[PDB]
């Protein structure tokens, strides 16, 4: 037994690429859309619940996920993948830095954090890199609302908005003519239903749509009252049918 | 590409473990051994080729026991299947410590199982090189098991593996037929002694020495023991008799 | 057992050369260039960003100018992931310095500190050494200003002017043609700007695409400070040394 | 205890250090140094626990010298201090912690100033005009209080030191056998063969 | 075929062979010859020890593991001293903690599941030297013939080396003669080495080249070489 | 508190002769004012013509002799069966007993 | 690649051979062994003028009772002496006695197979075989003066004379005449320095060859220069004088 | 975790890995030295494939392992580092327990020892450097030279060169060193080296750096001019013939 | 190059070729398999099919009891299968151990699914060749079937089916609820709902079965229990008076 393999399965071609990253990242591509727009009162990610058959019950497979009350990811590339390094950014959050600081991290830590874990995939022994790419989205005291994308390669930046996955090309396209930086949490809602419309070649409703946020305080998803300063998680997702409201006056 | 089969734990391209299946290959060459389950208890029995007159009679003894109620018996490469009865037997001792009753067949059968599927997992060690026959009596009834380097293992009513395991299976199903009520541990033993000498055909060539033992709740008290002296001629000559 | 899969990252080619360094450093060919230009009166840095998007956050960035320190900077050109981790234990190191002996870190034994690290990963581990190139930025009461080097091998080296990335060998030549021992911190800024603006890949040098970064000892106070350019004060630098 | 006294004048630092070394009912030694050369520039004298005092001693400075070499260079008589502290800090919640005191005299070649620090085996670091470690200082610094100007020459200081010594040698019990001087400045370490009767 | 499937113990080969145990056994074959035969009160061991030059010694091929237990060996002298050793030590352990002397046939079962062990996994080699162990314990005299490949045999006698066939058939022919030497221990001696020359070729088993040992009812296991087996060549 | 030693009594004598020598003891084995046995051999023959006894605590006498018995026994497997000369049983011995310098065999021993 | 202790078809170690043929390529070492002592001879062999011969240690001392000779890649035995030495003195320690030089020998022997990547015996840390095979001669009370070879194998041999290096097919078959039951220690170191000056690439002289002996009176000394260059010439005399 | 067996033996008896890593020696810059009769000097050529260095804080090419001894080597930079560090920690570490500075012998059989035990350790490939130790014992006035290289063999030499053109450089010093009298100034010692390193350097006022160790702990490198004193008087040494 | 085949890299096509590898093991015991959810209970159904008349028809089972409230069923070679069904009910002890609740089917499913990834990952374990098949009803989210891959991956389903015949039945019973409208076999007793699936599994697979071709599982509140030769052969019986 033992694992004999501790030497690097990612390593320096003659060319000067990391082979694995490459084929991490092709993984991606052909990964199902997604996308995240930034508004000057908020963030959303949104992509697409890709059924993969119509008796499986897609409400119990969440493609977005809150890592912490103010930030929330969203993925394109492979599911399981995409899962764990979910659990573990949730812990690293606490066991390194709400343990010790009080309160949770700001959105470019915890990213980087994420980073950092990915990274070491790409160079610890035996082991591949993730085969994801991850659209963080999130807001702190100090820096207001941002939205990161992360890589396999490790690789992060911010982005005023973007999408990943299958159409992005496209997509990105798309936004790059409706985005300015005076859009309300409302508009890039719009504007992310519409992005995602061009993916999407079924069925475009809440059901088949996944859509989440990060805006203001919900006091009414606390679960408690009593402390002035905790007014609730600014990370919602929006149900079923606040989906189609918005699919309506589209 | 190819190469499926060089490394141990490799899926081939229809989901197929190449080294598991040569590790049966070196099972098949080997002798031949079965086990009968009767009544109330179960036999096994097992061919030993005399390769020379150098051997020393009633000496070089293939059947095992784990623990005091457990009988096994394997056919392929020797130390492979007392290095499997090494650990069985110290999996039995883990368990009665604990739990204070001897360990129960179908639980030691697992022991085995995991133990030897184990074994397949990884590329830094190499399959089991034997297929085994064992069981015993336990608080319910007898069992009969055997177990495949592929860590596959099933509830047997007889079993039979090694060179002439064709032959064997014939005999065992026909006595699975002609005795639906069951058979009784002393009809085992000389039924046993026989279907060796039989499927001893496959490797005629050589001169053999037979090997039986037993567990049965009324003749051995529920106790693996060997099939020594008076007892065992009774059933050598069973099969001499009828072997013309 | 895994010896097949093993790429042996750690030997030596028939010529005495590192595979992995040398392809490493071949990735770094391809990384946005970065500059750093040391003057009488201080140090410059500047970077050019790879790639980038309209709807790229260019506020919320800073891919490839790091504080190390309160008086050390680098410029990074490679993976920046890899990047990130050996800047993080360069400033546990500083920190660790001064918390030993009250004083800040001298360039040069941090700089060394963090190339025996990447040394280490060529001689030992069968890891992938980490495809990064730094130039050091620092100032310290011994040697006043210093510029640094170290790339994958683990080696490094001062200059008074250098670059990392694409392009270093014509970006060098530039340098090594106006640059003057006599220079003035804001002829350097300049000059950098000149250099990076030459043997760009892009069409035109626009102030989203770039960092800059200053370690200058301004005359009023008497120590040293570290200044990052922000988005803004970019722009303005571009259009004063007249590019627009 | 032993004698460890240090008085920083106006260009240096003087460390008095008594010579006997007692091991119970008899005096094994009447001619020892309580004392180590870090470099060339920075002296320390200790006392403390038998074993531990001259094994301390030589780690430190087995680690300054590679420093220097190292480096080319020499850390200042503050590093060296904030680094000797840190050793003792550090053993003090170990398994066996070192049971020595030290003074640490150096001349910072560069700000061109004397420095005196002292520190006991908790990590307690102080630095000071002088000092002294044990039951010293309950004899001497009284004098010292009164007698001590900052810009004393070395001359003064000396004299001032042999005012402590008297008193020590008046009032406290044990006989110390005397004690060895060293100054501490711009040129380096000396030792002040003349004390026995100056 | 067997090029790739060769490379390491823990391959299997695509007929069921493991070609490095294979290849261990090859070690033996091409090791020097030993015979050991037993009769109902005695074992012994006959070894032809072998030599490099005129100038180099006879390499000792006799191993004594207790007063009741000894060995030869045929192949790797070091894996021989390794698995003697190993041996040494479970009767030692025996006598000490149970106060009870190894059953030979239980040194057997240890060294075939200690060879064992080196055949299933990674990085290891399989011992490339086979044994020849003789004892007189609770049940009598016993010989053993030990395989790389871990299987263990007890016999009347046997050879294992090169050449080793030819004794090996002329005891399988003198076997109701010597299994019935009982307390005439001289006799087994000059069986074996009857049995050793059946094997020979080249030179005749000289004073300083003939090696043999015995163990019994009354004979703690002793070893005699040279002016010792004079009186035998 | 449990204490891991005991005083079995019992006294032995080592007296050497121009080219012989003695090592007697007496057999009685007790335990306080109780007798465990009026016949329990202390003295022992090791091989080599060495003669020991370890007197003292019982379970550490016997630990320690039988310890250097399987010494001497060994002393012949490694250097091709030479003779333990008593010198270096000697030597041998004692760093059998400063081996447990830190926990020590409750003993007075003589060859 | 393949395990780095594997079998070929032939039932031999791979990593054990090529350790051998390296060997083959290292400088000539030979012994004698006599009643009167036993010699060690090597040729120095500097790759350059300008190499200070004397610098050069192929012949060392593991204790007043034992030395040896190295051949082959000399950097490799440094740990072999090292292990020897300490051996030879742990045992006094231990027994307050010479450890006797076949011991001293089998210890150095086990070493050599601790080698692989994991082989499952123990914890056997060292990537290959040694590259050099040592002469280990010395004197003990119970077998007298003593000459043995030991190699990368793990095996060892006693030998009444040997030669190893480049030249040894060559010097052994020569040995093979010229020793017998009962030659005289000043025979010897002649016969050494003989055969020596017949397989070296260069003409023997004092300086880039060296001898040692090993008498019971006197234990391990090595020849100096001065002593060893009379040898030499009276070889030069015996040798024309017929 | 990582042990894989990288230096091993070939089937004619060759271990590829110290085989090559001497091939990056040769690839090293040039470095040589020659003992006098009361010190020993020790020149190196700064390459020039760069330049618009900082030589005041960049790396110089002669490492002082202590006071009274110095190691100048060829190879790879990255690695020469980590054998001069365990050096200077043996260093003081046998200060500090045998209470005398260790002798350039022993100094330099401890680095070779490190080299050594990298060629047959698993997961680590040998040494791309090669080493000239020189100094003088304590107490002691004789001078001493040594070599080492990654196999792990080391020797003292009366003069020797290592690096790129060391063959070129080496005959020089063959038909130029006498041992019945070597350089008997610091003086003509220092010229027989730059002359030696000028056969390489080709016109190097500034790509050739010496320095000189005498009895001690004297240690000292000259400058620029002090050397391009040395290098205008050589190449009159030739016109005038 | 071509060794990105044999342990679990990634291909230049970004594919991990031993994940696909090990779903075609999940089909070499040639054993069709489907599930459904009562209004108030889980009922699996597995073919049973022994080939040697030596065997013991009664140790021959591709389902099992994990722990006093869940049941899984196993497509896949059965030492995998033993294999993972071992871990999945130590991780479903030590979970009330830790959490003083009994481990919920979903959170079973979601863990052995976590472990499944890291063989995706890490290279010297390789995936096992079996699709695990969860029920159990929820002490909160009621009847429930969750299904997990080689891959990693898993999900909760209104009803599935697994094995070489798996998109017969899934059609099947697929198009069974687009009629139906409701998402599950609206019965009151567990006996119509094993025999609901019995049938459609007869419909889908075209083929009869006897009292030893089949093998079910019933999930309800506060139990999982398997059926023997006989409460089954009562099943057939019933389903026979009706066609």
């Amino acid at each position: 037994m033992t694992d004999r393999y501790s030497f690097s399965l990612t390593t320096f071609s003659p060319s000067g690429k990391l082979g694995q990253i490459d084929y991490a990242l092709t993984a991606v591509k052909q990964g199902v859309t997604s996308l995240g727009i930034k508004a000057t009162n908020g963030v959303v990610i949104a992509t697409e619940k890709k059924s993969s058959s119509p008796l499986a019950m897609s409400e119990t497979l969440s493609k977005v996920s809150l890592l912490t009350p103010d930030i929330g990811a969203v993925y394109s590339g492979m599911g399981p993948d995409y899962r764990v390094l979910v659990d573990k950014s949730r812990k690293v959050a606490h066991t390194s830095y709400k343990r010790i600081y009080g309160e949770y991290p700001p959105t470019k830590l915890l990213v980087s954090e994420v980073a950092k874990i990915m990274q070491e995939a790409t160079q610890s022994g035996g082991v591949r890199p993730f085969g994801v790419s991850l659209l963080i989205a999130g807001h702190d005291e100090f820096n207001g609302f941002s939205l990161y994308q992360v890589d396999p390669s490790g690789s992060y930046f911010p982005w005023k908005a973007t999408a990943i996955g299958k159409g992005s090309v496209a997509a990105k396209t798309f936004l790059e003519k409706r985005w300015n930086d005076e859009l309300e949490l409302e508009d890039a809602i719009h504007i992310a239903l519409l992005t995602l419309k061009e993916s999407v070649e079924g069925e475009f409703n809440g059901d088949t749509i996944e859509l989440a946020i990060i805006g203001d305080e919900n006091p009414d998803l606390l679960g408690y009252t009593g402390i002035p300063t905790d007014k609730g998680p600014r990370f919602r997702k929006l149900t079923s049918q606040e989906i189609n409201d918005r699919l309506e006056a589209l | 590409g190819t190469g499926y089969d060089l490394s141990n734990s490799v899926f081939s391209p229809d989901g197929r473990n190449f080294q598991v299946e040569y590790a049966v290959k070196a099972v098949e060459n080997g002798t031949t051994s079965i086990g009968i389950k009767c009544n109330d208890g179960v036999v096994f029995a097992v061919e030993k080729l005399i390769t020379s007159k150098l051997l020393v009679p009633q000496k070089n003894v293939k059947i095992q026991v784990v623990d005091r109620h457990i009988g096994c018996v394997y056919s392929g490469l020797i130390p492979d299947g007392r290095h499997l009865v090494n650990r069985g037997r110290e999996e039995a001792a883990s368990f009665k410590k604990l739990y204070k009753t001897p360990i129960p067949i179908p639980a030691f059968a697992d022991r085995l199982g995991q133990y030897v599927q184990a074994h397949t997992l990884y590329n830094s060690v190499r399959p089991f090189g034997v297929s085994t026959i064992f069981g015993g009596v336990d608080k319910n009834g007898a069992h009969l098991y055997m177990l495949e380097p592929s860590g596959s293992y099933w509830g047997y009513k007889g079993a039979a593996t090694g060179k002439g395991r064709q032959s064997a299976k014939a005999e065992l199903e026909k006595l699975v037929d002609h005795h639906p009520e069951g058979l009784s541990a002393r009809e085992a033993v000389k039924q046993a002694a026989k279907i060796i000498y039989l499927a001893h055909e496959d490797n005629k060539e050589k001169d053999f020495e037979l090997e039986i033992s037993w567990c049965s709740l009324s003749e051995t008290n529920g106790l693996h023991k060997f099939v020594k002296g008076d007892l065992l001629q009774e059933a050598i000559d069973f099969a001499q008799k009828e072997i013309n | 057992g895994s010896r097949r899969y093993d790429s042996r990252t750690t030997i030596f080619s028939p010529e005495g050369r590192l595979y992995q360094v040398e392809y490493a450093l071949e990735s770094i060919s391809h990384a946005g260039t970065a500059i750093g230009i040391m003057a009488s009166d201080g140090i410059v840095l500047a970077a050019e960003r790879k790639v980038t998007s309209t709807l790229l956050e260019q506020d919320t960035s800073t891919e490839k100018l790091y504080k190390l320190n309160d008086k050390i900077a680098v410029a990074v050109a490679g993976l920046t992931a890899d990047a990130e981790i050996l800047i993080n234990t360069a400033r546990i190191h500083a920190q660790n310095y001064l918390k030993t002996y009250n004083e800040d870190i001298p360039v040069e034994i941090l700089v060394r500190r963090l190339s025996d690290i990447k040394q280490g990963y060529t001689q030992h581990g069968g890891l992938r050494p980490f495809g990064v190139s730094f130039i050091y930025a620092g100032y310290d009461d011994r040697y006043g200003y210093q510029l640094y080097t170290s790339n994958p091998s683990g080696n490094y080296t001062g200059w008074k002017a250098i670059s990392v990335g694409a392009n270093t060998s014509a970006a060098q030549t530039l340098l090594q043609m106006d640059y003057k021992d006599d220079m003035k911190v804001d002829d350097a800024i300049e000059l950098a700007l000149k250099t990076l603006s030459k043997t760009t890949d892009s069409s035109a040098l626009t102030y989203d695409r770039l960092e800059f970064a200053t370690i200058r000892k301004g005359a009023n106070d008497g120590e040293v400070y570290q200044k990052i350019f922000k988005p803004q004060e970019i722009k303005d630098i571009l259009v004063k040394t007249g590019i627009t | 205890m032993d004698i460890i006294l240090g008085i920083r004048v106006q260009d240096s630092v003087i460390l008095a250090s008594s010579k006997a070394v007692t091991r119970g009912i008899s005096v094994l030694k009447d001619s020892d140094d309580k004392t180590r050369q870090l470099s060339p520039h920075t002296l320390m004298s200790f006392a403390g626990e038998a074993g531990d005092t001259v094994q301390f001693a030589e780690y430190i400075q087995a680690n300054i010298q590679l420093y220097s070499i190292r480096e080319d260079y020499e850390l200042s008589p503050q590093a060296v201090s904030s680094f000797v502290r840190q050793e003792l800090a550090k053993s003090i919640r170990s398994r066996r912690p070192y049971q020595v005191n030290v003074l640490i005299g150096g001349y910072d070649k560069k700000k061109n100033k004397p420095e005196l620090y002292q520190i006991d085996y908790l990590g307690t670091k102080v630095e000071l005009p002088y000092g002294a470690h044990g039951y010293s200082g309950f004899y001497t610094f009284s004098l010292l209080d009164h007698h001590y100007r900052p810009d004393m020459t070395t001359e003064e200081g000396l004299d001032l030191l042999k005012l402590c010594v008297q008193e020590l040698e008046k009032r406290m019990p044990m006989d110390f056998k005397g004690v060895i001087v060293k100054i501490v400045d711009k040129d380096g370490i000396r030792q002040v063969d003349d004390f026995q009767a100056q | 075929f067997r090029n790739n499937y060769d490379g390491d113990t823990v391959t299997f080969s695509p007929t069921g062979r493991l070609f490095q145990v294979e290849y261990a056994l090859e070690a033996i074959k091409q090791g020097s010859v030993t015979v050991g035969l037993r009769s109902n009160t005695h074992a012994v061991l006959v070894a032809l020890k072998r030599n490099a030059d005129e100038l180099s010694s006879y390499q000792k091929k006799i191993i004594k593991c207790d007063e009741h237990m000894g060995l030869s060996l045929a192949g790797l002298a070091p894996d021989a001293r390794v698995l003697s050793n190993y041996l040494r030590q479970q009767c030692n352990y025996s006598s000490l903690v149970f106060n009870r002397k190894l059953a030979v046939e239980r040194a057997g079962h240890l060294l075939c599941d200690k060879a064992q062990k080196n055949t299933q996994s990674y990085g290891g080699r399989p011992y490339g030297v086979g044994l020849l162990i003789i004892g007189y314990d609770k049940s009598g005299a016993h010989l053993l013939e030990f395989q790389p490949s871990g299987n263990v045999t007890e016999l009347y006698g046997t050879a294992i080396g090169a050449r080793s066939q030819g004794a090996k058939t002329y005891l399988e022919r003198t076997l109701d003669t010597f299994i019935k030497i009982d307390g005439n221990p001289d006799e087994l001696i000059k069986a074996g080495v009857e049995a050793i020359s059946q094997s020979l070729r080249d030179e005749s088993l000289t004073v300083d080249n003939l090696s043999i040992a015995i163990v019994g009812k009354d004979t703690p296991f002793t070893i005699y070489d040279g002016e010792a087996v004079a009186k035998y060549i | 508190q449990f204490n891991p030693y005991g005083d079995n009594g019992g006294t032995i004598l080592g007296i050497a002769g121009e080219d012989f020598a003695v090592l007697a003891g007496d057999t009685r084995n007790i335990t306080d004012y109780s007798i465990n046995s009026r016949y329990e051999p202390k003295v022992f023959d090791c091989g080599d013509n060495i003669v020991m006894s370890a007197n003292g605590f019982a379970a550490d006498g016997d630990a320690l002799v039988k310890r250097f018995k399987n010494s001497v026994k060994w002393y012949h497997f490694d250097h091709n069966d030479k003779k333990l000369s008593i010198n270096s049983a000697a030597r041998n011995i004692q760093h059998l007993l400063y081996g447990k310098r830190f926990f020590p065999y409750y003993v007075h021993t003589i060859i | 690649d393949r395990g780095v202790s594997t079998f070929s078809p032939e039932g031999r170690l791979f990593q054990v051979e090529y350790s051998l043929e390296a060997i083959k390529l290292g400088s000539t070492a030979i012994g004698i062994a006599t009643k009167e002592g036993v010699v060690l001879g090597v040729e120095k062999r500097a790759t350059s003028p300008l190499l200070e011969s004397d610098s050069i240690e192929k012949i060392v001392e593991i204790d007043r009772h034992i030395g040896c000779a190295m051949s082959g890649l000399t950097a490799d035995a440094r740990s072999m002496i090292e292990h020897a030495r300490t051996a030879a003195v742990t045992h006094n320690l231990y027994y307050d006695e010479d450890i006797n030089v076949e011991s001293l020998t089998q210890s150095v022997c086990d070493l050599a197979l601790r080698f692989g990547e994991g082989a499952s015996g123990e914890e056997r840390l060292m990537s290959r075989p040694f590259g050099v095979a040592l002469l280990i001669a010395g004197h003990d009370a119970d077998d007298g003066y003593q000459l043995f070879h030991a190699e990368p194998s793990g095996t060892f041999y006693r030998y009444n004379a040997k030669a190893i290096g480049s030249g040894s097919e060559g010097a052994q078959a020569e040995l093979l005449n010229e020793w017998h039951s009962s030659l005289t220690l000043k025979e010897a170191e002649l016969l050494v320095l003989k055969i020596l000056k017949q397989v070296m690439e260069e003409k023997l002289d004092e300086n880039n060859a060296q001898l040692s002996c090993i008498t019971k009176q006197d234990g391990f000394k090595i020849y100096d220069n001065e002593k060893t260059a009379e040898l030499i010439k009276e070889l030069k005399e015996k040798e024309a004088a017929e | 975790g990582y042990d894989r067996a990288l230096s091993i033996f070939s089937p004619d008896g060759h271990i590829f890995q110290v085989e090559y890593a001497l091939e990056a020696v040769k690839r090293g810059t040039c470095a040589v030295g020659v003992k006098g009769k009361n010190c020993v000097v020790l020149g190196c050529e700064r390459r020039s494939t760069l330049k618009l260095q900082d030589t005041r804080i960049t790396p110089s090419k002669v490492s002082k392992i202590d006071s009274h001894v110095v190691l100048s080597f060829s190879g790879l930079n990255a690695d020469s580092r980590i054998l001069i560090e365990k050096a200077r920690v043996e260093a003081q570490s046998h200060r500090l327990t045998l209470e005398d500075p260790v002798t350039v012998e022993y100094l330099t059989r401890y680095v070779a020892g490190v080299q050594q035990r990298y060629t047959q350790s698993g997961g680590v490939r040998p040494f791309g450097v090669s080493t000239l130790i020189a100094g003088f014992d304590p107490r002691d006035d004789e001078p001493k030279l040594y070599q080492t290289e990654p196999s792990g063999i080391y020797s003292s030499w009366s003069a020797q060169t290592i690096g790129r053109n060391s063959k070129t450089v080496r005959e020089f010093l063959e038909k130029n060193y006498d041992r019945k009298e070597p350089p008997a100034t610091v003086e003509e010692c220092v010229k027989l080296t730059v002359r030696s390193l000028l056969e390489v350097v080709q016109t190097g006022a500034k790509n050739i750096e010496i320095t000189v160790v005498k009895p001690d702990s004297d240690i000292v490198a000259l400058s620029s001019e002090e050397i391009n004193q040395y290098v205008t008087q050589i190449e009159q040494e030739k016109q005038e013939q | 190059a071509g060794y990105d085949r044999h342990i679990t890299i990634f291909s230049p096509e970004g594919r991990l070729y031993q994940v696909e590898y090990a779903f075609k093991a999940t089909n070499q015991t040639n054993i069709n398999s489907l599930a459904v959810r009562g209004k108030d209970c889980t009922v699996v159904i597995s073919q049973k099919k022994v080939p040697d008349k030596l065997l013991d028809p009664t140790t021959v089972s591709y389902i099992f009891c994990i722990s006093r409230t869940i049941g899984m069923v196993v497509n896949g070679p059965i030492p995998d299968a033993r294999n993972a069904a071992l871990r999945a009910k130590a991780e479903a002890a030590e979970f009330r151990y830790k959490y003083g609740y009994d481990m919920p089917c979903d959170v079973l499913a979601k863990r052995m699914a976590n472990l499944s990834q890291i063989y995706t990952q890490r290279a010297y374990m390789r995936p096992l060749g079996v699709i695990l098949t969860f029920v159990s009803v929820d002490e909160e989210l009621g009847p429930s079937i969750y299904k997990t891959d080689p891959a990693g991956y898993y999900v909760g389903y209104k009803a599935t089916a697994t094995g070489p015949k798996q998109q017969e039945i899934t059609t099947n019973l697929e198009n069974h609820f687009k009629k139906s409208k409701i998402d599950h076999i609206n019965e009151e007793s567990w006996e119509k709902v094993v025999e609901f699936a019995i049938t459609h599994m007869i419909d889908a697979l075209g083929t009869e079965f006897s009292k030893n071709d089949l093998e079910v599982g019933v999930a309800t509140k506060d139990k999982f229990f398997t059926l023997s030769a006989e409460n089954i052969e009562e099943r057939l019986v019933a389903i026979a008076e009706q066609d």
